[PDB]
């Protein structure tokens, strides 16, 4: 009695992996050079999960290859891996004047050079005090950022190619997996700014409602916990020294940065957290804890100690690396702050094997002001909480939560009354 | 808007198909392969559609007939109480023997008008 | 199509005028138009459409034209209105009514 | 003032063509007008014989004439003729001729069709033998 | 020969339609991404033609009405007495009116095709 | 009683539109292996169409398709930092023009240092000491000099620029026209005419000729910062020779890096030149002055010499034998003509083998010398003039050789070409209505 | 099997067409060249038959006399002596010439269509 | 008559046609061949159908050997270079006489202030004296090309790979089991992709490759040149049992800031050659049978195998990977046998190991092969020999034959002989009686 029809357009899609492209509204700029809606879906429920979301994945891959290409035609600081003579400016000893042997673009002709080196970039050789070597220079090739190739975080848009839709969910409270029952189509994600960070999420998108904590199992306590803030934290952090950049020629057009001298004092660099919002930020995060940790007294401690890269607040500022101690900031019991910072200029981003990148310095003095938007808690009748999660993806799952990537199938068949009636 | 009637019932969702069916096309490798799948998905709906009977419409007939073992229910709570996503998710492994049915039913067709052409 | 006069004669007195009357075959939107046939010249146009005055047409005449009835008067006789007033089906075949003869 | 010339072969043998021409005066032949014929039966009453339509040459007659009506025109000559066959004595009609021009009207129509309003002098048909 | 008839007249210009259309498709990366784009402009062209339900003809007549607000000139001077060129420069600024047009024209013949009967 | 007309959609209408889109290269070395497509003109009647030389983007793309094959052709092949040292130097021979210099050099094998000579043009050298012996490469303590690739021949082959399939070339077929404006014979190519890369600074080389007449092109004439390109009806033959015959040596500087010198020059020292005819430039100057007082009425026409000093914006220069030249062109613009006047010329040249044709920062090529003798013959087919500011209330005008950068040559070939996007749509109304 | 016919007569191989075009209708520098070519071809034969009348049909007749210069053979020798390779290689040198004029022939026919008017 | 032209679409019709082609598999040549294989391959036999092949004129084949050397290039360019090492090294034996040497020197590591003294294992092949002091040495070729070290995580193990022609085009196969590559066949067959094909190289036996099915079949471009190479398929392959017995340890020296060399550490137990066993009563039986196929093109003549003439040992010793690490075998009691016809009825090859290596000859290249630890044995099939003809022997009555070919195309069309890529024309027009009739 009934026939098949073939439906050509029909409102229908499954889970697929594609490659997004990126489009910007500099690397980032010069990458996502795609200049840049949303339909709501009635009676639509999605399940998501935001910790199998391969837009993260892809983000993360970006991100790591548009670095590297980045610093593909820029200057590789090979022949300073040799013994530096270092001697103290001031603290008392972060910043120190090391002189070495190199030989510059003139070959056979080799200078008694002067740079300025952060106690952080430094390693002892001898027992002299005074002989000191690049970190991780022996071991690793350090490329020397181009000055000319600015890394600022801009918003991006993350777009599917045609055939490809992403959903997003509407849910202002979705805990990031299950059923999501308001969701919408759209083209493009909002605009994230791809901000590096260890512990504190900054300039990144709020919570229109509440504070919402999202952890893949919050009985596991592997897993990274991701508390996304309603109430942005200002941070004001700066670089009170007042450097004049210097540039050694190490090459024929090869040349390194370094600062020359600082002018006036030597001074800590910092950042400015208020109290009062800190304070009330922290107990409005203890009280959506205890909504998963029930009848339990909630414990902010510093990590558990290491190398600077895991156990403080890394960051860029204005081109400078800061990395400091948070402490001050997980030190409570529930139931102005001024941050002490270093500044390393010989970071590796994602843990490469064999490769570092060296910031040259920025003359003047640096300021920025961020806003704190979300935490990264590792949890240990008491829970004890510790800032920093796990690698880079775990600050981008906190932006891409809400989308996922479908492939729209438009081809389908069902039955009717009516034949082909050739 | 689009997918906008994901949520409707097959009956109704089936009266919006321009709006889906010409968003695929609007009608340095990685961005190379993007537009070449791009490329090949359109195409290869087309030739799908090529295949079979259905070239250049929106909704079209077919000889071959429905299979109750495919499904059995009737009209009334298909039409009017399935969207086409439960639809398709409860016909899936179908999907591809219906397929070549309405494939062979063409070929059968193309047979009979070859026919019509013995020694012309 | 097949309109016919209705006015058999229009032979008004000066500054009198009898109006011309015809009717449709069947009712139309506009669709019909009037033209003064004068003695030894040709049946120039008096009202393009629905009475409503030709252009250059130098007559006062005009009517509400509705539905099959059509009809035209200035409501003042000259000499200029010494001719046929004649009117015609502008739709399917312009076919011809009788003229009002009014010879005003 | 684009006015008709119309002119006629007068006098002919019965059942001849009903030669006759129409000069564009002051008007080009291709233009968005509807250039037609008409007669008047000795003044007993006045019908529609032919047109043809300069904005896309399109042609119709009246059914009173059928398949012996003809209409032709041209931009080179500037002009519309017609030769309606088996002109018998009841066609020794007087022959008008008038143009009907064309206006972008709001009739879901490239242009609508006006009443005719640039009428020629006419000359007579002489038909009968 | 190829565009030969670029300085005819539209009218003996329309006799030549598939020499200009075979040219389309045969007429490092950089090279590559050439071949791609050149696909996706005959494509773009043939998704056009779709939608106004034109595929598979050089020449399709359409049921929407000409303006003579676009153009008023007889036809006798657009085909015998005008180029294409000419034409499409004269039309310019009504050519993306009248493709919305022609598309908006075929959504109505589809629904007056695909709607005629229920579930058919 | 409606007139009734529609829309009737064709496609495959004989229309385009200008536009911008990659060419491919196809030709019968660097030349032969990019322009790697083997290698159908239509004469469009009644199509007159607007050309414009100075805004065409065929010049652009020739220009970024010559930087960027020259520099891909020299990545993979000998850098040469570790030359860059103290050279040690005595006169070889003139009086000085070739130097024998000596250094320390690390050989292919490590941690060991060989004394080596090798033999260098005084242009590339710079003295970095007052001991009249001590000299640097002209550029190394700034750039990064590449040798020449011994084996990649940049002779310039006639090469075709060719439209992808949906585009067109557009050609004008007007003998005489002056590169701007309305083109009344207009052709449809595929593919350019066969053009050299020939690389100068002045005249142009192995170009194409005029077929009547010398025309004179310039975007404005009235503005002296315009380039004036002269194309000649007639070529003037250019016979350029660098008389001494020279033994190449081969030095290893590193794993399998070879330097090239030249290890002896055998026979004397001579100076290389160029013999242009002097009949024929005599000729040539009076029928460029003849077309040249058309534009500038009741002038006297006097050309000079360029100023500026430096070889590479004074000299003429070009790849002869694989060597480049830098010859004295004084003797070709230092002239003055009044109109009324009715109608072997020994050029001294210069080699240098350190050169940055682009201008590139911190790039430098080098060119390998090429042993024996090396002669050429080449037709000049065009120059590039510029005028002097300043002459406005005078009866005399000033010419001077030269032009802007590369550009200006590869749009004297280019000059008739033009690329456009052929747009296969079009609607037209008919008095049919579609059938449905 | 495909091309299981290649050594057939042309009237036995003219009946099994869908075989191949059932094959040819359905489907990093280097693998994109590869998908780039694929997609031309199958575009460039799906124009060809488009511009000729031929969409969607397997055997397609036209209104083109067949010019005894191209062969002078008769049919029962044509259709029940000879192969298709051999054909296609007697009359390689007019193949392209006998295209011309099929495509010419459809233009016609398309020009044809709007002057009818009873189509119209 | 009057007769229509009428088009068919889908006529099976094909052109010869060079496309390229795309390589699936069922590791670099896994890695490459990532498309999946048919797990059900079909072939449609074609009656009625000749079909002129000619294997030495096959784009297969070159195109074989331009992704052979393409993926060895690209899977050497992300790995250490050796320039560090072009330094004068103090060898002493370890032992032969002296086959395996110890080598120090004094090199530059990653910090640029400091050199040290480091020790590394070598072989006589890799070292080259350059002094009268007879501890003096350098590597073979340092001084005149970049040797670059292969990565120890990518692998060169040949796997069977199949060739597998685009849509719109197709590989037909000839089905004659005796032709001779060249010429009609008239046994004709349509397939998508090729067999398994083995990327093994070697330069005088073929190893791990296709048997013929019926004899041993003898192809040559033209049997009496003289300057073309010789391919024996056999229709029974030779087991070859080849061992490096040596007990190996691995080494790491860092030369650079991440870039790591890497040699031999310490050897365990004695030293021994290396070697291959070839069963002598197999060998010797499959002489004697390409010696009664030879004598069919060289009628009435005494076949004589030769060693080959001289040089380097990349000429003339059988060159192959075994285990990752490249032997050089001395096959000359394979081929030093006379021959009359009427001869009715273990072998031990000494081998070398060498390191440093050029395959292809590629000018200012050559790669490091990393020292394997442990010991390696290898069991190929030798399928084939590539045998060469000396010239000059017209006016006698025996003929001379030298293992060895010409370059590694000859490995390839071994394989590639048999298909031939072509075009499907499916396009086509004829005449008939029915007009379009609209
Ligand atoms: C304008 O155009 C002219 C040509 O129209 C150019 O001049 C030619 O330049 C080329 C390249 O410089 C010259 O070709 C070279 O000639 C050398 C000498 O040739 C003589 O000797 C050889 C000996 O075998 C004879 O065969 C030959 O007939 C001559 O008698 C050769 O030695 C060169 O060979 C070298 O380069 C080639 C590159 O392919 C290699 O294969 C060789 O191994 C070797 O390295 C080369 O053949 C040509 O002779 C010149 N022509 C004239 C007429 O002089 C101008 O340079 C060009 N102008 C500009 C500005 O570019
Ligand atoms: C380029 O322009 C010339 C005109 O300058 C074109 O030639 C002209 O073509 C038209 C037809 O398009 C000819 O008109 C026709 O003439 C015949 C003569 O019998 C007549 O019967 C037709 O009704 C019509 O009037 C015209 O005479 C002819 N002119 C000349 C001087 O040859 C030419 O075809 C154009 N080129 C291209 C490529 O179109
Ligand atoms: C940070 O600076 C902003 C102004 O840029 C100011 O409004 C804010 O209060 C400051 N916060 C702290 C903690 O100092
Ligand atoms: C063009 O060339 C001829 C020789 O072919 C020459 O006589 C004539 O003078 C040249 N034209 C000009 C303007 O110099
Ligand atoms: C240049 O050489 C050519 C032959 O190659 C000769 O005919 C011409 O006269 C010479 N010209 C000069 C100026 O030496
Ligand atoms: C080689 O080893 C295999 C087993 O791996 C054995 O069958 C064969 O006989 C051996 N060959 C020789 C020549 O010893």
């Amino acid at each position: 009695e009934l026939w098949v029809t073939v439906y050509y357009g029909v409102p229908v899609w499954k889970e697929a992996t594609t490659t997004l492209f990126c489009a910007s509204d500099n690397v980032w700029a010069t990458h996502c050079c795609v200049p840049t809606q949303e339909v709501v879906l009635e009676n639509v429920t999605e399940n998501f999960n935001m910790w199998k979301n391969n837009m993260v994945e892809q983000m993360h891959e970006d991100i790591i290859s548009l670095w590297d290409q980045s610093l593909k035609p820029c200057v590789k600081l090979t022949p300073l891996c040799v013994t530096l003579n270092c001697t103290d400016l001031g603290e008392k000893g972060e910043i120190k004047n090391c002189s070495f042997n190199i030989t510059t673009s003139v070959r056979d002709k080799m200078q008694k050079e002067y740079a300025t080196f952060y106690k952080l970039d430094i390693v002892p050789i001898d027992n002299d005090n005074n002989s000191y070597r690049l970190i991780n220079c022996n071991t690793s090739v350090i490329t020397q950022a181009c000055p000319k190739v600015s890394f600022e975080p801009i918003p991006i848009h993350y777009c599917a190619p045609a055939g490809f839709a992403i959903l997003k969910c509407n849910n202002k409270t979705f805990n990031g997996t299950g059923p999501c029952t308001n969701v919408s189509t759209v083209q493009c994600t909002h605009g994230i700014r791809p901000v590096v960070s260890t512990q504190l999420l900054l300039n990144g998108s709020l919570a229109e409602e509440e504070i919402v904590i999202r952890s893949e199992n919050f009985t596991d306590n592997g897993k990274t916990i991701i508390v996304q803030l309603n109430e942005s934290v200002e941070i004001n952090c700066t670089r009170p020294n007042n450097n004049t950049r210097k540039s050694i020629h190490i090459g024929p057009g090869r040349a390194f940065y370094t600062t020359g001298q600082i002018i006036g004092n030597i001074r800590q660099a910092h950042c400015n957290i208020s109290r009062a919002k800190w304070n009330n930020t922290l107990h409005k995060i203890v009280k959506k804890l205890r909504e998963q940790f029930r009848n339990k007294t909630i414990v902010f401690k510093q990590s558990s100690g290491g190398d600077p890269e895991i156990v403080m607040h890394s960051f860029n500022c204005g081109g400078e690396f800061f990395y400091c101690n948070s402490t001050q900031l997980f030190n409570s019991t529930w139931y102005n702050i001024t941050l002490p910072c270093r500044i390393k200029q010989i970071i590796n981003l994602w843990q490469e094997v064999g490769k570092a990148m060296y910031a040259p310095p920025i003359g003047g003095q640096i300021r920025c002001s961020s806003n704190i938007t979300g935490l990264l808690l590792t949890r240990d009748t008491t829970e004890i909480f510790r800032p920093g999660g796990g690698d880079m993806r775990d600050n981008w799952r906190s932006e891409l939560y809400k989308y996922k990537v479908v492939k729209i199938e438009p081809l389908g068949v069902a039955p009717t009354k009516c034949k082909r009636r050739v | 808007g689009f997918l906008g009637a994901a949520g409707s019932t097959m009956g109704a969702a089936s009266m919006t198909l321009t709006v889906q069916a010409r968003q695929l096309l609007s009608g340095g490798i990685k961005q190379l392969q993007a537009r070449v799948l791009a490329v090949e998905h359109y195409l290869k709906d087309q030739q799908l559609l090529g295949i079979w009977g259905c070239s250049g419409k929106l909704i079209c007939t077919t000889a071959v007939p429905w299979n109750a073992t495919w499904s059995n229910k009737t009209l009334d709570n298909i039409w009017n109480n399935m969207t086409w996503m439960e639809w398709e998710k409860e016909i899936s492994n179908y999907t591809n023997l219906i397929y070549n049915l309405i494939e062979e039913s063409q070929n059968q067709q193309e047979k009979n008008e070859t026919e019509n052409l013995t020694l012309c | 199509x097949x309109x016919x006069x209705x006015x058999x004669x229009x032979x008004x007195x000066x500054x009198x005028x009898x109006x011309x009357x015809c009717x449709x075959x069947x009712x139309x939107x506009x669709x019909x138009x009037w033209x003064x046939x004068x003695x030894x010249x040709x049946x120039x146009x008096x009202x393009x459409x629905x009475x409503x005055x030709x252009x250059x047409x130098x007559x006062x005449x005009x009517x509400x034209x509705x539905x099959x009835x059509x009809x035209x008067x200035x409501x003042x006789x000259x000499x200029x209105x010494x001719x046929x007033x004649x009117c015609x089906x502008x739709x399917x075949x312009x076919x011809f009514x009788x003229x009002x003869x009014x010879x005003x």
